[PDB]
């Protein structure tokens, strides 16, 4: 059983007097006219907050619990009225399998002919309690208007994900909806608007007016939005040999270190990033959890050993014995460092040798490293791996375990090309591109048109069709009845009138002309 | 991760004897395939490693001229190819995944053989 | 390069295994392995004294003298073990029966 | 003459007048000639 | 233009950096685009004049 | 558990320095003719004003 | 080529024409 | 003008600081400046109407 919840479930959003204006808050509050359960001890779902009314005759409804598990796991919130004393507890509760009424603890406080409303929301670990309670004589909730006021806030710092009543009532739930709300001379609202209801309400919020004056307004842009989601990769079946870089037995010295290509691969950089062996794992022009939706032209892995003190300098824009003299980065330098102690593996040892970015000058000046299993921290030996990321500009080769999905053409989709992502329609080109281009771009720097890495095709990227929204109002003083203009949209892609100017949806197309009253454009009003 | 292998086999010397290893539960490309062998009452003898990526294949003294190994990528298989057998060569041969060398570049890795075949006795 | 390797202990007692180099290994590159009879070797230890996946038991040494140890016996450590060196080509000591 | 121009990056464009700098040889510079006799 | 981030293109800010950081690149961004498009709405309003 | 922090006496009719629970500011203390509701603690003028 | 090799002359092995690029701006 | 920098002399940032914290330090300087001069722009625009 389902009822309307028509325009209850509004409630005073804080503690603020307000009068003679009409003023615009976004709050979770119970959307207008929504689909509310109608119950005669079931669990519910407390999602971001829970809009709850009940209708009595006799003091069914005593209480409520709200929590996770609610089997004696964790701290859950027990609020009870019994006969004459509201309890309200937060105790680690073993409650029953069905919990009824007859006729570790952190906090604890003791105090159809009725509607009583409530609101339970949860937010930063307090809970409120907003309510109102007023006569009726009604199966449903009657319809009328009212906003709730602020009670109870209990500090319990308690997650609530499910809820359950304790014995007509009926269950919403809350959203973050912007509303208008009409205060009068006394400081309490008397009417409302929902301005995610409908066009008209989008009409009167835009212009912060419950009634609005004849004329076309723009209130919101339409957009169409993606329906797949598509993710292309080459094919590449070969596991990308980061351990051969990490794991070698040999590692080069400062002078001379060993710079490995990494090509023709699946980059799997969770084990890199999640292992605990290394002492830093520091990127620049990246995040190191995003290297797994990324593909690279190409990597490069710089290997070599240095000293403790100056692993700081394995780094763009340093100085210093390595960073002037032996291994030198970028100062725009893209890629990852990842550095750890190998006191146990090289340290003995007096074979690593020291003295533009990536000039490796071997000519033979040089000093050694005492490398000593006994030295300070300062003084171990660290083993360097650093890893150029050549980013997207050409195709991309080097790409992470990502599991690719079929194309899917001529629709709005949500797509990534080697790292390239963005939201619009994939159609065929008729563009030529040279073979090391993987894409172009627009005057506006955006992505033309891709090549797919899997089949040797080029296609356009399409923006998926936008437009401004108008909403076509006679005057709330004659009529709620409103007429709505797409600009520059197709009607296929949004009583339904195609235009220059747009898709017109609820006006009624007449041969007969007329003098002007509300314009919408290209000789249509 | 499994390794398995081809069951045993009689020759008589001077005769050739191809010993298949077919692997499963990762990606072939990155390990390379060692071969050992162990003639009954004796230790472990390292024959060979060939890389599955590249072809590049490094060989024990004592078998070069004499062993050829190669690969298959599209079966997950590596074989081993035992030309001009002898009495001497009576032998259990293990297939076992090789971390030791790296499968694309060649250089010594910190590592050993994890993942052992049963082994193909050949008589 | 030439590996040696150089056992009688009950259940519950702490075993020693040795093996010695005719020349320096690089030490991570030392690896032990276990066999037991009618079964293929597994590896135990790499790089001297890291764990293999899977596997009381611990490695450790340097130069040209290195051991493998187990804390307690049990029943199934009575193996052969090896010694394994790799950073030079590849070779195996003649192993040693653990009873 | 006018020769010294290349493609300054790999990225697609077209139908476009593009602005960029690089080391390009210089319209009309002295250029050294090698013969091969 | 970057206007200081280091790139041009919101999507790249957004699948190379985590928010810690793609905030910060963004912003850049914003600044530069919501100045841009403050100097051409004065410049079509005083043309429009 | 929160320390007791300490009030002052209000003086009316003067230009004051003013710290109401959470709400700070400088202005003129004066008696008023608006009826807040029972849970309303403080007002606004149009423009998001105290 | 990632070389990381300092390059400072060269030569021709076997007519042919040598000339030296500039920092400068071009509309393309 | 300083406008958040160290000196509103460009030669004594330069003389100062080097490139990785200099550019941070002439970047307020030509926000500052590049913004007066559009605020100047304005001005002419609005009195030659
Ligand atoms: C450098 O080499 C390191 C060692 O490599 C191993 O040993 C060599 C000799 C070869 O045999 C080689 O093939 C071996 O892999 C390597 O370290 C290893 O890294 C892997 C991750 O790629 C680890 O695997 C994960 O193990 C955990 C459990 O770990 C616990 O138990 C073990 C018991 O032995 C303990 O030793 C540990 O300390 C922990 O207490 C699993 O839970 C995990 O499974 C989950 O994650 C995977 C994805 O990774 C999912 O698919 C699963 O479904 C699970 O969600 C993995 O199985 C491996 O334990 C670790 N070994 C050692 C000894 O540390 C290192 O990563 C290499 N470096 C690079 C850059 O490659
Ligand atoms: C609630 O949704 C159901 C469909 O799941 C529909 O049949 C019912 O009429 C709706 N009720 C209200 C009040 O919208
Ligand atoms: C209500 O329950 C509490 C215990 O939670 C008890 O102390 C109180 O006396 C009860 N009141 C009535 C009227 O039964
Ligand atoms: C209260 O919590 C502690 C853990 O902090 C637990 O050891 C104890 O058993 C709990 N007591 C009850 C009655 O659940
Ligand atoms: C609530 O859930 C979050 C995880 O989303 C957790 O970190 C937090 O500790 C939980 N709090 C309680 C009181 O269970
Ligand atoms: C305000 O309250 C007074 C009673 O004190 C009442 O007479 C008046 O009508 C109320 N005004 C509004 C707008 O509710
Ligand atoms: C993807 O698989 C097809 C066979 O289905 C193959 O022809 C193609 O080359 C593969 N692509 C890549 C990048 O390996
Ligand atoms: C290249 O060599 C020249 C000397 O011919 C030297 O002046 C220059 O600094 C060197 N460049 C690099 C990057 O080492
Ligand atoms: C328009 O508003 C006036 C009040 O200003 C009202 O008297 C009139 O009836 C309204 N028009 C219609 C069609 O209701
Ligand atoms: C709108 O869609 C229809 C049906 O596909 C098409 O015939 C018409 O030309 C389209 N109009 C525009 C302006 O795209
Ligand atoms: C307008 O007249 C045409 C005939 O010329 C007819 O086909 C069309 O349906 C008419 N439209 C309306 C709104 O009456």
């Amino acid at each position: 059983a389902y009822t309307n919840s028509f325009t209850r479930g509004v409630y005073y959003p804080d503690k603020v007097f307000r009068s003679s204006v009409l003023h615009s808050t976004q709050d979770l509050f119970l959307p207008f006219f929504s689909n509310v359960t109608w119950f005669h001890n079931p669990v519910l779902p407390f999602n971001d907050g829970v809009y709850f009314a009940s209708t009595e005759k006799s003091n069914i409804i005593r209480g409520w619990i709200f929590g996770t598990t609610l089997d004696s796991k964790t701290q859950s919130l027990l609020i009870v009225n019994n006969a004459t004393n509201v309890v309200i507890k937060v105790c680690e509760f073993q409650f029953c399998n069905d919990p009824f009424l007859g006729v570790n603890c952190t906090f604890e406080y003791v105090s159809f002919k009725n509607l009583r409303e409530f609101v339970f929301k949860n937010i930063d670990g307090y809970f409120k309690i907003y309510s109102k309670h007023t006569p009726i004589n009604l199966r449903d909730l009657p319809q009328g208007f009212s906003a709730l006021e602020p009670l109870v806030d209990l500090p319990i710092g308690i997650n609530i994900t499910r809820f359950q009543t304790l014995l007509a009532y009926y269950v919403g739930y809350l959203q973050p909806r912007t509303f208008l709300l009409k205060y009068n001379e006394n400081g309490t609202i008397t009417d409302a608007v929902d301005c995610a209801l409908d066009p008209l309400s989008e009409t009167k919020c835009t212009l912060k007016s419950f009634t609005v004056e004849k004329g076309i307004y723009q209130t919101s842009n339409f957009r169409v939005q993606p329906t797949e989601s598509i993710v292309r990769f080459p094919n590449i079946t070969n596991l990308c040999p980061f351990g051969e870089v990490f794991n070698a037995t040999r590692f080069a010295s400062v002078y001379a270190w060993n710079r490995k290509r990494i090509s023709n691969c699946v980059a799997d950089y969770s084990v890199l990033y999640n292992s605990a062996s290394f002492s830093t794992f520091k990127c620049y022009g990246v995040s190191p959890t995003k290297l797994n939706d990324l593909c690279f032209t190409n990597v490069y892995a710089d290997s070599f050993v240095i000293r403790g003190d100056e692993v700081r300098q394995i780094a763009p824009g340093q100085t210093g014995k390595i960073a002037d003299y032996n291994y030198k980065l970028p100062d725009d330098f893209t890629g990852c460092v990842i550095a750890w102690n190998s006191n146990n593996l090289d340290s003995k040892n007096y074979n690593y040798l020291y003295r533009k970015p990536f000039e490796r000058d071997i000519s033979t000046p040089l000093q050694s490293y005492g490398f000593q299993p006994t030295n300070g921290v300062g003084y171990q030996p660290y083993r360097v791996v650093v890893l150029s990321f050549e980013l997207l500009h050409a195709p991309a080769t080097v790409c992470g375990p990502k599991k690719s999905t079929n194309l899917v053409k001529n629709k709005c989709v949500n797509f990534n090309f080697n790292g390239l992502t963005g939201t619009g329609v994939l159609t065929e080109s008729n563009k030529k591109f040279l073979p090391f281009q993987q894409f172009g771009r627009d005057i506006a720097d955006t992505t033309d048109a891709v090549r797919d890495p899997q089949t040797l095709e080029i296609l356009d990227i399409t923006p998926c069709s936008f437009g401004g929204v108008s909403v076509i109002t006679p005057g709330t003083n004659t009529s709620n009845q409103v007429a709505v203009l797409y600009q520059d949209v197709n009607c296929t892609e949004v009583n339904v009138f195609q235009t220059r100017a747009g898709c017109l949806i609820g006006a009624e197309h007449v041969n007969n002309s007329y003098e002007c009253d509300i314009p919408i454009g290209a000789g249509i009003c | 991760v499994q390794l398995v292998q081809s069951g045993a086999e009689v020759k008589k010397p001077g005769a050739s004897v191809k010993v298949s290893c077919k692997a499963s539960g990762y990606p072939f490309t990155s390990y390379g395939i060692s071969w050992v062998r162990q003639a009954p009452g004796q230790g472990l003898e390292w024959m060979g490693w060939i890389s599955t990526y590249n072809g590049n294949t490094n060989y024990a003294q004592k078998f070069q001229g004499r062993v050829t190994m190669t690969t298959d990528t599209s079966t997950t298989t590596g074989y081993m190819e035992l030309r001009r057998l002898r009495s001497d060569d009576t032998a259990v041969y293990y297939c076992a995944r090789d971390y030791t060398r790296g499968a694309w570049f060649g250089e010594s890795l910190i590592g050993g053989f994890d993942n052992w075949g049963q082994g193909t006795l050949v008589t | 390069i030439v590996l040696t390797q150089s056992l009688s202990l009950s259940p519950g007692e702490r075993a020693t295994l040795s093996c010695r180099a005719s020349q320096t290994v690089s030490s991570t590159s030392l690896a032990w392995y276990q066999q037991k009879p009618g079964q293929a070797p597994r590896l135990l230890i790499y790089g001297a004294s890291s764990r293999a996946t899977g596997i009381r038991f611990s490695g450790s040494g340097s130069g040209t003298d290195f051991t493998l140890t187990i804390s307690r016996l049990e029943p199934e450590d009575f193996a052969v073990y090896y010694c394994q060196q790799h950073d030079t080509s590849l070779t195996f000591g003649g192993g040693t029966k653990v009873e | 003459f006018t020769r010294g121009v290349y493609y300054p990056d790999k990225v697609f464009r077209s139908s476009v007048l593009h602005s960029t700098q690089d080391l390009f040889l210089p319209f009309f510079s002295n250029v050294t000639w090698f013969h091969a006799i | 233009s970057n206007f200081g981030a280091i790139s041009s293109v919101l999507n790249d800010i957004l699948s190379r950096l985590d928010p810690p950081e793609a905030e910060v690149q963004i912003d850049r961004l914003i600044t530069g685009r919501l100045q841009s498009l403050q100097t051409y709405v004065t410049q079509q309003l005083i043309r429009a004049a």
